[PDB]
């Protein structure tokens, strides 16, 4: 709501308060200079007032190369407020979450990541690699019998456009 | 005599809750450690920024105050009576007496002409700000 | 052309003051992205002097694996390293020992494990399996067998 | 007591008892472990431009489009920090494509490893160590690392258990089993010191180690300081934040720092003029945020890639390169996970009693 | 930064307060690097103990 207590205005979402305000003081401020509590001027109860929720709307999709459908998250908004998963990074709209973990393909934040399978988007919570455990014991060792070179490519940048601007 | 104010003399700056916060601000404070002076009689005193004003009585013998330039009917002054169980808080152009003071019978003023304001609702210390 | 000196200075000046600031953020963006770059050309020149004019013993630096030998190839803006290096592949289970025990003499490898066929022990390389005779002339004798 | 003034002295005189002819060689030695702190990553600030200058006022909206792509580039460039500092944190831990894990039956000689491996007893199953310290450390929004701290600590957990049973092995390749004494012993091998030395004295050096990590806690408990370099980095994002919000409450030379007391209390043809100053104050304020971000932002990549590099050599490996790994020679480390950072226990060997035998060249 | 701005003036001194912390950051700006510049010495030279 946009709201006006006495002299304090703004806009946003007033929720009950768990705060106990002296008998004298009017509103509450935080750390930051900005208001965050105020005293009913009726009734005497203590709103606590809560910016109204915003955030960045992003796409996560594979290309449309592949699929043209998509899933939206909308970053830090609760689903009650907007295939719909509420998850620790904001609601993720069409995908659907599964149980199976893989590698993690296009990331969406807090260890889920999403992936286009066999087909939709799903979400999940990534796995970190294969399990394997080392036999290990105090008496018993293992020595490659048929060694493999390995040639692998790295990439560094060495120089930048050199642009002169009068 | 003097006497040295210590840590006394802080007041609230405001009417706004801070939790666990340390708040910075400019406001007429007593300094700490000031020099506020011990009177012990009741002569006129000078008001500058404001008063800073301390007693620890048991028997309420100081009840009140008078605030003002003139003080003699020229000019509107504030009179101060906690009297019984009714504080009364009135502004007039009082003509107080050249030695004002409350029996045990009321001495203040002879005069209160053009009345502006009426209202009625151990160590005590307080802070008086215009 | 539109506004007279006394109108146009204004409006140039508020010109003036907005492509000034824009000039100042691209020199300060290109500073920035320079400095990661010399970064990256700093790493390149030692990457190339460590794995490709020597050989590296540090794990990971010159790629994955036992750092061999390297091959620069130039590309647009940069440099681009084909790191060859020495991998395991087949590890075996065999038998082993810290130490042997001979005349009461601890007999230490000079060099790799006890490894053997299950039955008679034998000494071999670290990195690779070639079982040898364990023999006097491949362990040193330090100690006894009561350590 | 009192406070003096002096001129400091730079450490305790010791000539050195040079001569042609004698040599001095440490009887005993002491494994020394030592703990290095370095920030990996920072907080994910996101601050819409457009949302911070113009607080939901159609007027402001409207008057920042002349400013054309201002904003578009700087949401670009704090999104550009906000992608770094996830690369930064696989750079630093995500270095093992297996998770490795230590058997049920903990035999390390009494080479404890309890206050570096994770526990069962604790949620968070995480590592006595990894628990002090966790436990000691507008128009914008804060961003969820992608990797949580759980994740985190399962990474230096597989890190831990294949360092303790493979020794390096897994690090170049296929984790290859090894009983700890030899590890020890090829390590010590590594570093001029022949194995017979760490077989003789294998019970004392295990004894001994327990309470070189006792004392890494307790050494951790005990000063608050150190952990400075973490909360040195949480200070400065916070002061930077702070600064903002503050900026905002400035009045950058307008009749008054609020916008809808600007557009309430004068007409379009004068608010217009107090807007463009309040516009102008806070773009200038918002570069200079994003441009000390991008500079922090420098600083941590930098130590991002240090970290990573200490890890790959000092714990996916030995380590020749003196004072790399810590003071003295290098004999391995181990991580733990730490807020916003990694934390290197290193092992070293030491000499310690040294004497004068007699020698020739 | 404000007595390089306002060279003992009490009108641009009192001006510049409407700048809020511009002044406060620039001299913490420099002096963090004042005390970096005595880091970086003794991490250079003093590693002998
Ligand atoms: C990209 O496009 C090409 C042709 O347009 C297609 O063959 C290829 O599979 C595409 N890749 C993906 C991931 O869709
Ligand atoms: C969504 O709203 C419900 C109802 O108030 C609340 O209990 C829940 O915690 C909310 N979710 C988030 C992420 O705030
Ligand atoms: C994962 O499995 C548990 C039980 O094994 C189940 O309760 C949960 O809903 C599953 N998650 C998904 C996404 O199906
Ligand atoms: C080693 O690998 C090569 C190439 O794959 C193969 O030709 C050969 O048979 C292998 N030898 C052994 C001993 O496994
Ligand atoms: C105290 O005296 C004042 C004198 O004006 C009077 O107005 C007030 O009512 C008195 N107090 C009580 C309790 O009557
Ligand atoms: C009576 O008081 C009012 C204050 O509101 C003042 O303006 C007026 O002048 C006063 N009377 C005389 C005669 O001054
Ligand atoms: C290595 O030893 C473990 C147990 O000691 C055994 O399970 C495993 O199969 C062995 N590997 C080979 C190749 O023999
Ligand atoms: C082990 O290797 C040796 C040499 O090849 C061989 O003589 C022996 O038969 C093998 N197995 C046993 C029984 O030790
Ligand atoms: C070496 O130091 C340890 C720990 O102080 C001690 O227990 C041991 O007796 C010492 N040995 C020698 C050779 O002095
Ligand atoms: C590990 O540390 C615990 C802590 O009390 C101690 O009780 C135990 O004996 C130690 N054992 C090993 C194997 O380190
Ligand atoms: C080492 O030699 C110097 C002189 O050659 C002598 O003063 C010193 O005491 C010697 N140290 C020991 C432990 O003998």
């Amino acid at each position: 709501v946009n709201f006006n207590f006495n002299g304090l205005t703004g806009t946003g979402v007033l929720t009950e308060s768990n705060k106990k305000f002296l008998p004298f003081q009017q509103f509450g401020r935080d750390i930051a200079d900005t208001t965050d509590a105020v005293r009913d001027p009726q009734t005497l109860e203590i709103l606590d007032i809560t910016p109204c929720s915003f955030g960045g709307v992003s796409v996560i999709t594979p290309g449309t190369n592949t699929s043209n459908q998509v899933a939206v998250l909308y970053q830090d908004v609760n689903c009650t407020e907007v295939n719909v998963f509420q998850t620790r990074a904001g609601c993720l709209i069409g995908a659907e979450h599964v149980n199976n973990s893989y590698e993690c393909d296009i990331p969406i934040g807090a260890g889920i990541c999403a992936s286009y399978q066999t087909q939709s988007i799903i979400a999940y919570t990534m796995s970190l690699g294969a399990e394997n455990s080392v036999a290990y014991s105090n008496n018993s060792i293992a020595i490659p019998t048929n060694f493999t070179i390995s040639v692998t490519t790295e990439i560094l940048p060495v120089s930048m456009t050199k642009t002169s601007v009068d | 005599a003097y006497t040295n104010s210590f840590t006394r003399g802080v007041y609230y700056p405001d009417k706004v809750f801070r939790s666990s916060v340390l708040h910075s601000t400019q406001d007429l404070f007593l300094p700490f450690f000031s020099n506020v002076t011990w009177f012990h009689d009741n002569p006129v005193l000078p008001f500058n920024d404001g008063v800073y004003f301390a007693s620890t009585e048991k028997s309420n013998i100081i009840r009140g105050w008078i605030f003002g330039t003139t003080l003699d009917s020229k000019t509107q002054s504030l009179l101060i009576v906690n009297n019984a169980t009714n504080v009364v808080i009135k502004v007039c152009e009082f003509q107080f007496c050249n030695d004002p003071f409350l029996g045990v019978e009321f001495r203040v003023y002879s005069s209160a002409n053009n009345c502006t304001f009426e209202y009625v609702s151990n160590l005590r210390e307080f802070v008086f700000k215009n | 052309s539109r506004l007279d000196p006394p109108e146009a200075e204004v409006q140039i000046d508020r010109l003036i003051t907005g492509r000034l600031q824009s000039l100042q953020t691209y020199v300060t963006q290109q500073l920035i992205r320079a400095a990661e770059i010399r970064a990256s050309a700093n790493l390149a020149a030692t990457k190339m002097s460590e794995c490709v004019l020597g050989q590296s013993k540090r794990v990971d630096f010159c790629g994955k694996g036992y750092h061999l030998m390297s091959f620069p190839q130039s590309a647009p803006h940069g440099v681009v390293f084909l790191h060859v290096t020495y991998v395991p592949a087949q590890e075996k289970n065999f038998t082993t020992a810290p130490a042997i025990c001979h005349d009461g003499k601890a007999h230490f490898p000079r060099e790799g494990v006890f490894v053997s066929n299950g039955t008679h022990w034998f000494v071999t390389q670290r990195n690779f399996y070639e079982p040898q005779i364990i023999t006097t002339d491949n362990t040193f004798v330090s100690g006894n067998c009561d350590v | 007591q009192s406070i003096i003034a002096y001129t400091m002295s730079l450490g305790a005189e010791n000539s050195v008892a040079y001569s042609n002819n004698s040599i001095a060689i440490p009887t005993n030695f002491t494994i020394s472990v030592t703990t290095e702190i370095l920030p990996v990553s920072m907080t994910k600030t996101s601050v819409d431009c457009t949302m911070y200058i113009c607080g939901d006022s159609t007027e402001c909206s409207n008057l920042l489009l002349q400013y054309g792509s201002f904003c578009t580039q700087l949401n670009r460039a704090l999104t550009g920090i906000a992608v770094e500092q996830d690369k930064n944190t696989q750079e630093v831990f995500a270095q093992v494509k297996q998770i490795y894990k230590t058997p049920p039956i903990k035999d390390f000689g009494g080479f404890n490893f309890s206050q570096i491996l994770p526990d069962p007893s604790k949620p968070s199953k995480r590592s006595p160590i990894e628990d002090l310290l966790f436990n000691k450390v507008n128009g914008l929004t804060v961003l969820p690392p992608l990797l949580t701290d759980e994740m985190i600590a399962q990474y230096t957990s597989a890190l831990l258990a294949g360092t303790i049973t493979s020794g390096w092995t897994f690090g170049a390749g296929p984790a290859l089993q090894i009983p700890f004494p030899m590890q020890m012993a090829y390590r010590f091998n590594g570093i001029g010191v022949t194995q017979n030395v760490l077989y003789e004295n294998q019970k004392l050096i295990a004894n001994q180690f327990n309470s070189a990590i006792g004392k890494i806690q307790d050494s951790l408990s005990s000063t608050p300081s150190a952990l400075g370099k973490l909360q040195d980095v949480v200070n400065q994002n916070a002061q930077a934040l702070n600064t903002l919000v503050k900026q905002l409450s400035s009045n950058f030379g307008a009749i008054s720092s609020v916008l809808n007391d600007i557009l309430s209390r004068l007409d379009p043809p004068e608010a217009e003029v107090q807007i463009d100053r309040l516009i102008t104050g806070r773009l200038q304020s918002l570069q200079t945020y994003v441009t000390q971000q991008l500079i922090r932002a420098a600083e941590i990549r930098a130590s991002a890639n240090l970290a990573a590099t200490k890890m790959s050599e000092c714990v996916l490996g030995q380590s020749k390169r003196v004072d790399f790994c810590g003071k003295g020679y290098h004999l391995m480390s181990f991580p733990q996970s730490a807020p916003h950072g990694v934390v290197f226990l290193h092992v070293t060997y030491v000499p310690a009693q040294e004497k004068n035998f007699t020698t020739a060249p």
